[PDB]
């Protein structure tokens, strides 16, 4: 009894048609990933930084070690091509299967086969489908391990000499590190799982999650929900969808912070500098310039009485001054050579800054992730000229929006699934209004 | 009375706007008003 | 049996006719170079 | 007002010879300056060293004088400090340093003339705005 | 008859004058903490080095503020996004100087408010209602998250979250316009449309229902006494109201289905305020309003100003002056 | 529910409707187009062309500064272009 | 049954667009105001009055086009096409800003027409005239902002110009010069607009989630009949809910819907009064106690003093370009500026 605008709710109990819808929808996702990569490649110019070019897919591929060499220089675009083509081709197959099951295929599965057919209230069947996909997901995570250890490695922004592609031979297995991250605070200087800053920990966590997902898939194939879970949840398709909505929302919020703060699995070489990074780089830039003119940056008092170039953090570390004091938790490969045990080392600042570090600071400062909707780069008072919005702003903003609506989608479908399950989603029964049988409040 | 199906009139009005509006966005990057 | 020309008829064309004229004017404008 | 050959006539060197660009060259120059230079020099300032702008009066007091096509073309090959006392190709884009500034790899000699031409024209059009900063936006 | 089952039964009781519920078990303490700390800080808190530059701003009534100027001031820029609970300070003296109460108040409040939204789902379930009033409240909730949490996360500091005070609010707006050109952002424009239209349709609907009240009273009594709580008969004539509105505009621009009308009322401001919360939340990552600065130039290349450039002149005056002692380098990157 | 005018759904799906309007709608669009492309719109309304905001060596607004001589003032500026 | 009653008959016939006697005033004025604005933003410059481009023809987009106000030199001239300024020359009329007064005045009489239309239709249909009454708030706002405010000032030049960005500039002007956010009459306007939007959303949501089950389908919209006598949602359950969530709830549907009229209408009336004061520069600019202390005590800083520095920046940085008739020349050294920026 749904209206056209709620028309896909007509599929709830048509498993063969609902299968075609998912598989056709999976084809669109594969299609876009293929089309968009090729579109990016056709536009790519290798002499420009990726992040002056509106690229978000090519950086995800470079980061896996394909096509790049030392310092993120693109050496070979053919891998990019291959990824686009293969996705694009594969979408026709998913497309084919989706429209077949959606139009011609059996409308319902449970008569054609007892294996593929399902009933949402069959808690056992449901947890078996769950277990199958968990095993898939665990295999997925191990592919990333396989790449990193056996098939060429991964791009490492922290490698010596500019960063470079590196095979990971000692992935971190120590659970105290791996789950250590999951118990770090999400606040500044800690940053929960977003602070992961080396490929050993990245690959080791994927070994773990791969094992955990396979273990859990086998667990869920072999078992049925215990009574306490039986009585805690709503067991319906719309309830299950609302659970996944909640989870995707949470993941979207996390990915937003990952791309905004993390410069390890989003190398700044490809994505542009982070906000903190660019801000730190501005202080570095003027520290350098002023010191070449003879300024003693260690002993320069700023207008506030705090140091103009260098000051202390609240726990004592020597950090960049000005408003960037907020960003002193920033860590990046162009800066760390200057850190000593107490923070920035004044003797290395006076003696050991290298031209490449001058270059990289000047470059990141002039590529801060600020820009207008119409891609005028920089603060909102800048004149037109520079056509630039960071990949990072594009990826962070889009995913905050998506993550938000999915939380709204979670609330919508969770509340409805509860009400439908108890039988009052279509409204209040006039002849049995619960408030009219309750005593008055006063 | 009903000789033209309404959905077709709707589809073709539809692209009619998409074209005029897309021209107007193209024009934001060409010529007057493009900053160039 | 309906009438063609009505008050409604006039209200509509009093808006629709200048609209298309302005749209053509505004379309031409996109090809003006400085 | 319009983009006349008077405004498109800029000095070629210090000897006083001059050269008239075309509107094609100017727009080519503006495009290439945007591609290669505006990230630091938008509107004729220098975001990473505001004390040195691209005003013609400033280029003229540079050593080698830089207020002419030749001086600008040489600067893009072998940039020096304002007193000319040191070469700075390792921290400033140039053809000498196109290994480390990859946007300079595909610039031809004629691209340089246009970039240089745009820099010398633009203050004739904008006035104080070129190199003046936000005060003049 | 078990002790826990009896507790569960009071928690979830529909007879409590105010509904507690499981979300209420978190909401009650967190909002109490935030309320009590707010009231005391607003009255007596000493000045706070909001911008980390050892330049304390006085926010409370006893330090020379009035109701309009007072505020609980954001925590120091020197803290950035670090967690600063009381037990992380050497003393309350230090916590107060560095803005500790702002953090205490907003974290408890965002929690309690989030639980406020859950509580609306929960009671709706206990009373046999449909469930989506909480979805309407997610619009203001999202907006508070944006100015108290999201925007500081993207800018790297709670010192740039919104102050808890009337004038502090205006300071946040002016600084925001200078750095994000928020007026020229479509998501703010939609928020204005959701909020102007919200007020519009509030007045419209209130006037249309009020216009078609059925005569039930004399002129010496409030017409309001023509309605008795819980009467089954509607108290106005929707066909008369549609007959007026459809003629004021034209027939098909008027609702005669009360359900579609009231759903319209819910949707328009909710959706507009989602967008404007999303606008704040996306300008938190510096994807700013449209920039048409110097977009029109003449045949020679002279700049021809538009109203957008004038806006920019205003924006620059806001830029150059804000936090006038806090910037040592020429770009305010965050 | 109806006031006697012919329903729109019935008109815009009618063949006679589209017979007339497949001429009138393009005719109007072309006319609008030509108002601009011929330059007539500039002249009717007084709008400067890209070449005529300023005289060549000039960056002063020709701002109207008198109330009753304002008409003559604008013409004084327009003649400072010819 | 002479001509006048025959004409009344025709004006009041039930047709797709009711005309009425009010239509004679409303329809020409509304249409000319609408047409003047579309004409001006498509084709007409603001070069001679403001030194701005402002039409599609000139390279502007939907956000930057405007029908701008006349030059400050026009004072409050009515700028009649046949008046002494334009002297019947259409082209000069356009270049001097005549289209602005054209739109303002015709809009004003169109607004009158519309409110008379609400009166007329309500008398014919037999309902009470509360929608007309509510519309007094938009009228008050419009005359106070577009007519009274510039009439207290030096010229129409300082009225709002009809344009998206031009109105944005009007907002910022009022902050920098009038400190309008500090004005309790505006604050009451804010609480009325935001209070209305809240009432709007909370009332629609409530009804939609206390619906009675009156049909069998998942679309609850089909289960309403406009001639049914029964209320379509439970006021009793709605009241319980809000009583237990918020502590208090509406219990009287008549009060509730009158309250929805009251809140936004009152809020707008209040902001209009504030704007009448600003006509005279009667601002809520300062708190004297705050300034006495701050001048004497240079460690004393509030959000109040911080916002006035911002106002001072706005004034100095926008005045020369926004008020070109004043020929303000502010050398670099006099512009107020924090460190570095
Ligand atoms: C089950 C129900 C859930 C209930 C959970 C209840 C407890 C949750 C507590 C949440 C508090 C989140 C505040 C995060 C603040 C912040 O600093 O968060 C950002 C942190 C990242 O922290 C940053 O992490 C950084 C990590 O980078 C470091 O390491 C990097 C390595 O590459 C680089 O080197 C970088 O330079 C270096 O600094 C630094 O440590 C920074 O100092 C640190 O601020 O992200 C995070 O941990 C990622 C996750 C944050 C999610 C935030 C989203 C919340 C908003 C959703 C609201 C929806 C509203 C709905 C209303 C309707
Ligand atoms: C990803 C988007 C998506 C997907 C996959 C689906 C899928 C589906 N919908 Mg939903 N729907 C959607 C969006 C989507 N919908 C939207 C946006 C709306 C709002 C308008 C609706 C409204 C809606 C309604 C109202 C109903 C559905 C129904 C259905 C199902 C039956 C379709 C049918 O009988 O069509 C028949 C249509 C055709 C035969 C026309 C041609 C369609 C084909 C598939 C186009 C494919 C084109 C492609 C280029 C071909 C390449 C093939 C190549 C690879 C070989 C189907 C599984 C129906 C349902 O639930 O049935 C119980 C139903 O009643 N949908
Ligand atoms: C979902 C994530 C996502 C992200 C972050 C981006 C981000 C980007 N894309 Mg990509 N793109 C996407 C999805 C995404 N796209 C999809 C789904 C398509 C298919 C339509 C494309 C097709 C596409 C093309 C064809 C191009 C880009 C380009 C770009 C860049 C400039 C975008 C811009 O100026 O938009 C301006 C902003 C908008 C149009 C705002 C959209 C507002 C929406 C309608 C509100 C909706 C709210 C709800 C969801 C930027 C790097 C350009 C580029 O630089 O390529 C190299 C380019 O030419 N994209
Ligand atoms: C997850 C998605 C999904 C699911 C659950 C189903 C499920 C089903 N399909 Mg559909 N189908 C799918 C995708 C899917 N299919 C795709 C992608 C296509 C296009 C190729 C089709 C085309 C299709 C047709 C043409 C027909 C079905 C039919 C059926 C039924 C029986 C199939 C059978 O006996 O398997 C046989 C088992 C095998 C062939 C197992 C061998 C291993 C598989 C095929 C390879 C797996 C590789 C890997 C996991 C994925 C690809 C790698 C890639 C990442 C590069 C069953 C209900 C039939 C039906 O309903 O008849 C009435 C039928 O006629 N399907
Ligand atoms: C897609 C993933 C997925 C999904 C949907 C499920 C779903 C389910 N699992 Mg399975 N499970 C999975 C993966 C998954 N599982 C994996 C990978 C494993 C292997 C480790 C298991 C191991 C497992 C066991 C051992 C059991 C289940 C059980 C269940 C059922 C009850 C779950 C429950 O009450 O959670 C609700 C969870 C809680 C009430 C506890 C929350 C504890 C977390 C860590 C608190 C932290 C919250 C914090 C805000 C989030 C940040 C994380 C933090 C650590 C940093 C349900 C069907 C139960 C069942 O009935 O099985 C038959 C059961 O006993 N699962
Ligand atoms: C995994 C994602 C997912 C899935 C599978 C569903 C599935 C479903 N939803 Mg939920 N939903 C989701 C996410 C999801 N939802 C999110 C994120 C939200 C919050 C936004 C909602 C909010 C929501 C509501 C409010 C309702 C549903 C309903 C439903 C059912 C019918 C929906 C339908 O027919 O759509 C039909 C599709 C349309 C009408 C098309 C909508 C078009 C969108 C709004 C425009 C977006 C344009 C985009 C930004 C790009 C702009 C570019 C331009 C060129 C177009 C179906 C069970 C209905 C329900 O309860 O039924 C049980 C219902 O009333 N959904
Ligand atoms: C009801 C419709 C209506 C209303 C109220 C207005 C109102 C107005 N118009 Mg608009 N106008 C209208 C329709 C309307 N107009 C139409 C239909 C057109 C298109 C043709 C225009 C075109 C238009 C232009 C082009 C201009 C106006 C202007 C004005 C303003 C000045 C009018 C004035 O001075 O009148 C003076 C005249 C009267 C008040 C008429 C009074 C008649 C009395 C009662 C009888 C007098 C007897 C007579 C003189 C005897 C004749 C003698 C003979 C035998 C020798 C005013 C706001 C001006 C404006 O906006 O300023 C910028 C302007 O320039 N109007
Ligand atoms: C695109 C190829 C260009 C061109 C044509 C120029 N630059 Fe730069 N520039 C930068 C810095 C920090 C300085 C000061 C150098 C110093 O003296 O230490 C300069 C200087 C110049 C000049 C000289 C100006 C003068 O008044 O003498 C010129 C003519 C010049 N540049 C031209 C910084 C940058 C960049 C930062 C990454 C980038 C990119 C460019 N410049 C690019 C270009
Ligand atoms: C059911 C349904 C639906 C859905 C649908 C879908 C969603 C579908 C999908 C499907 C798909 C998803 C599709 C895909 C396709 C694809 C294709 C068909 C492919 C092709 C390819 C090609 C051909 C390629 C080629 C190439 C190469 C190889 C190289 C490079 C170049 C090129 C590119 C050329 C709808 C809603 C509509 C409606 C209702 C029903
Ligand atoms: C990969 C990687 C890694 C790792 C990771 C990991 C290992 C993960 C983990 C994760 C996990 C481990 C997670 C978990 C989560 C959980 C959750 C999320 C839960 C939740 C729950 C809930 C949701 C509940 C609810 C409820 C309640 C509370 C009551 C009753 C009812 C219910 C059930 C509803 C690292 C970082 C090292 C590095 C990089 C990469
Ligand atoms: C002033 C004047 C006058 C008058 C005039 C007029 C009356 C005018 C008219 C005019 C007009 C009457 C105009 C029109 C135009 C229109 C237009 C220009 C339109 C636009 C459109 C659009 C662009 C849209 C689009 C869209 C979108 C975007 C989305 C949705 C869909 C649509 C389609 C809606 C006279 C002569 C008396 C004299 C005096 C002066
Ligand atoms: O706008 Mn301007 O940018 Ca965001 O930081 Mn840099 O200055 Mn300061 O502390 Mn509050 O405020
Ligand atoms: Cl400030
Ligand atoms: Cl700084
Ligand atoms: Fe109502």
């Amino acid at each position: 009894g749904f209206a056209w605008w709620a028309g896909n709710a007509r599929l709830i109990n048509l498993s063969g048609k609902l299968l075609g819808a998912h598989v056709a929808h999976a084809g669109l996702i594969v299609f876009w990933a293929g089309a968009m990569t090729l579109f990016e490649l056709a536009h790519f110019i290798p002499e420009k930084p990726m992040y002056e070019q509106g690229l978000i897919l090519i950086p995800h591929i470079a980061t896996l070690g394909w096509g790049v060499g030392p310092g993120g220089e693109v050496v070979d675009t053919f891998p990019f091509f291959v990824v686009g083509v293969v996705h694009l081709i594969s979408s026709a197959v998913l497309g084919f299967g989706g429209v077949y099951h959606a139009i011609r295929g059996p409308e319902t599965l449970e008569e054609y086969s007892s294996f593929f057919g399902y009933d949402w209230k069959d808690k056992n069947k449901m947890t078996t489908i769950l277990g199958f996909h968990l095993i898939v997901l665990g295999i997925g995570a191990l592919l990333l391990v396989a790449k990193a250890m056996f098939f060429g490695g991964l791009y490492d922004t922290w490698a010596p000499g500019g960063g470079d592609v590196r095979v990971i031979t000692n992935p971190t297995l120590d659970p105290r590190v791996i789950f250590g991250y999951l118990l770090k605070s999400p606040f500044g200087g800690e940053g929960w799982i977003v602070s992961v800053n080396n490929l050993e920990d990245v690959v080791g966590g994927h070994i773990w999650i791969g094992l955990i997902c396979i273990a859990g898939g086998i667990w869920h194939i072999l078992t049925t929900p215990f009574g306490w879970a039986r009585r805690a949840f709503i067991w319906s398709g719309e309830a299950y969808l609302s659970y996944s909505l909640g989870a995707l929302s949470m993941m979207g919020f996390i990915a937003t912070c990952f791309v905004w703060f993390n410069n390890t699995v989003y190398p700044s070489e490809f994505y542009g500098p982070t906000g903190p990074e660019a801000s730190q780089a501005q202080a570095m830039t003027f520290l350098i310039r002023d010191q070449k003119l003879g300024a003693n940056v260690g002993s320069a008092q700023g207008p506030t009485g705090l140091g103009k170039y260098l000051m202390r953090s609240p726990t004592g570390e020597i950090i960049f001054g000005g408003e960037t004091m907020r960003f002193w938790d920033f860590r990046g490969p162009w800066l760390e050579p200057l850190r000593g045990p107490n923070g920035l080392d004044l003797n290395k600042i006076k003696n050991d800054i290298q031209p490449w570090q001058e270059r990289r600071a000047a470059e990141y400062m002039t590529h801060a992730p600020l820009g207008s909707l119409n891609s005028v780069g920089g603060v909102a008072t800048e004149i037109n000229s520079v056509n630039f919005v960071s990949p990072r702003s594009w990826l962070a903003t889009s995913h905050f929006v998506l993550a938000f609506f999915f939380l709204v989608g979670h609330l919508w479908h969770a509340g409805r699934a509860r009400a439908a399950a108890a039988g009052f989603e279509k409204g209040i029964d006039r002849e049995s209004e619960p408030v009219l049988s309750m005593p008055s409040l006063d | 009375g009903g000789r033209i199906p309404l959905w077709i009139v709707a589809t073709v009005a539809g692209m009619g706007v998409i074209v005029i509006v897309g021209l107007f966005f193209y024009g934001a990057y060409a010529g007057l008003g493009s900053s160039l | 049996s309906y009438p063609i020309f009505t008050v409604r008829w006039v209200a509509v064309h009093t808006l629709a006719v200048p609209t298309i004229f302005f749209l053509g004017a505004i379309a031409a404008m996109q090809f003006i170079q400085r | 007002a319009e983009l006349t050959p008077e405004v498109l006539t800029v000095p070629l060197n210090s000897e006083g010879k001059t050269i008239t660009l075309t509107e094609k060259q100017y727009l080519e120059g503006k495009r290439l300056f945007q591609y290669a230079c505006a990230s630091c020099h938008v509107g004729g300032i220098t975001k990473t060293n505001p004390s040195l702008d691209l005003r013609t009066e400033t280029l003229a007091l540079a050593t080698p004088p830089r207020d002419n096509i030749e001086g600008l073309v040489d600067y893009m090959k072998n940039p020096t400090t304002y007193d000319g006392e040191q070469e700075i190709a390792e921290v400033h884009p140039s053809l000498r340093s196109a290994d480390i500034f990859p946007k300079m790899r595909n610039l031809t000699e004629k691209d340089l003339v246009a970039i240089a031409g745009h820099i010398l024209v633009e203050p004739k059009i904008l006035g104080d705005k070129w190199g003046g900063g936000k005060v003049y936006y | 008859a078990n002790l826990w089952e009896r507790f569960c039964n009071w928690v979830t009781s529909t007879d409590n004058r105010l509904y507690v519920g499981w979300f209420g078990v978190i909401m009650i303490p967190t909002l109490l903490a935030a309320t009590i700390c707010f009231v005391i800080a607003f009255i007596a808190a000493p000045p706070v080095d909001i911008d980390g530059i050892r330049e304390p701003v006085s926010g409370s009534l006893l330090y020379g503020n009035n109701i309009i100027t007072g505020a609980v001031v954001p925590s120091s820029n020197a803290i950035g996004l670090h967690f600063y609970p009381i037990w992380e300070a050497a003393s309350l003296d230090e916590w107060l100087y560095n803005g500790g109460p702002y953090q205490l108040i907003i974290f408890h409040f965002l929690l309690g408010a989030s639980c406020y939204m859950g509580r609306q789902w929960e009671l709706s379930y206990r009373l046999g209602m449909r469930p989506w009033i909480c979805v309407a409240y997610s619009a203001p909730l999202a907006s508070a998250f944006a100015v108290f949490l999201i925007y500081p996360i993207g800018q790297g500091s709670f010192s740039d979250g919104m102050p808890l005070g009337i004038s502090g609010t205006f300071n946040f707006m002016i600084v925001f316009q200078a750095e994000h050109n928020i007026l020229m952002h479509p998501f703010h424009q939609l928020g204005v449309a959701g909020v102007f239209g919200g007020a519009l349709f509030c007045a419209m609907h209130g006037s249309l229902v009020t216009s078609s009240l059925i005569r039930e009273t004399t002129e010496t009594e409030s017409a309001n006494y023509g309605y008795k709580f819980g009467q089954e008969e509607e108290t106005y004539n929707i066909v008369a109201a549609h007959g007026y509105f459809g003629r004021l505009i034209f027939q098909y621009a008027s609702f005669n289905n009360s359900r579609s009308l009231h759903f319209f009322l819910a949707a328009w401001p909710v959706v507009g305020v989602w967008f404007t919360a999303l606008g704040i939340s996306t300008m938190a990552f510096n994807l700013n309003g449209f920039n048409f600065n110097h977009s029109v130039i003449d045949a020679k290349g002279n700049v021809i100003n538009t109203w957008a450039d004038i806006i920019n002149r205003a924006n620059l005056g806001m830029e150059v002056m804000h936090e006038r002692n806090a910037h040592n380098f020429p770009l305010d990157l965050a | 529910g109806t006031t006697g005018e012919r329903p729109f759904s019935d008109i815009i799906t009618s063949v006679r409707y589209w017979v007339i309007h497949s001429i009138t709608i393009p005719a109007l669009f072309i006319a609008g187009w030509l108002f601009v492309s011929t330059g007539l719109a500039y002249d009717v309304f007084g709008t400067p062309r890209p070449d005529s905001y300023y005289a060549q060596e000039q960056r002063s607004i020709p701002l109207v500064t008198d109330r009753f001589e304002a008409k003559q003032q604008v013409e004084t500026f327009l003649e400072q272009l010819k | 049954r002479g001509w006048f009653d025959i004409l009344d008959d025709w004006l009041k016939r039930d047709r797709f667009v009711f005309v009425g006697w009010s239509g004679i005033l409303l329809f020409p004025c509304a249409y000319l105001a609408l047409g003047g604005w579309l004409t001006g933003t498509t084709f007409v410059t603001s070069w001679y009055t403001h030194g701005l481009a402002s039409s599609y023809l000139e390279g502007c987009n939907f956000l930057t086009v405007a029908v701008s106000t006349p030059a400050n030199s026009m004072g409050h001239s009515l700028l009649l096409l046949w008046g002494p300024e334009a002297q019947g020359d259409f082209t000069r009329w356009c270049q001097l800003g005549g289209l602005w007064t054209f739109i303002a005045l015709h809009g004003a009489f169109g607004l009158i027409g519309f409110m008379l239309r609400q009166f007329e239709i309500a008398r014919l249909v037999g309902v009470r005239p509360y929608n007309a009454i509510a519309f007094s708030a938009p009228i008050a706002v419009f005359v106070s902002v577009f007519l009274i405010y510039p009439l207290g000032q030096s010229s129409w030049f300082f009225a709002p110009s009809f344009g998206v960005a031009a109105i944005f500039r009007f907002l910022l002007f009022f902050q920098g010069f009038h400190n309008w956010t500090l004005n309790p009459f505006h604050m009451m306007g804010v609480a009325g607009v935001l209070g209305g939007a809240l009432l709007c959303a909370i009332h629609g949501a409530t009804v939609e989630n206390t619906l009675f089950q009156d049909g069998e389908g998942a679309s609850t919209f089909r289960a309403f009949n406009p001639t049914q006598a029964e209320e379509t949602y439970s006021m009793v359950t709605a009241n319980r809910f809000w009583s237990q969530i918020f502590g208090i709830a509406f219990s009287n549907k008549r009060w509730l819907h009158f309250f929805m009229l009251f809140v936004p209408v009152t809020g707008l009336w209040m902001s209009a009064i504030g704007v009448v004061g600003l006509a005279l520069n009667l601002r809520s600019y300062d708190f004297i106690s705050q300034e006495i202390r701050a001048a004497e005590d240079p460690e004393f800083e509030t959000f109040y003093t911080k916002n006035l520095l911002l106002n001072e920046g706005i004034r100095a940085w926008m005045a020369p370009q926004d008020q070109p008739h004043e020929n303000f020349v502010f050398p670099e050294e006099v512009l107020p500026r924090g460190n570095a920026l």
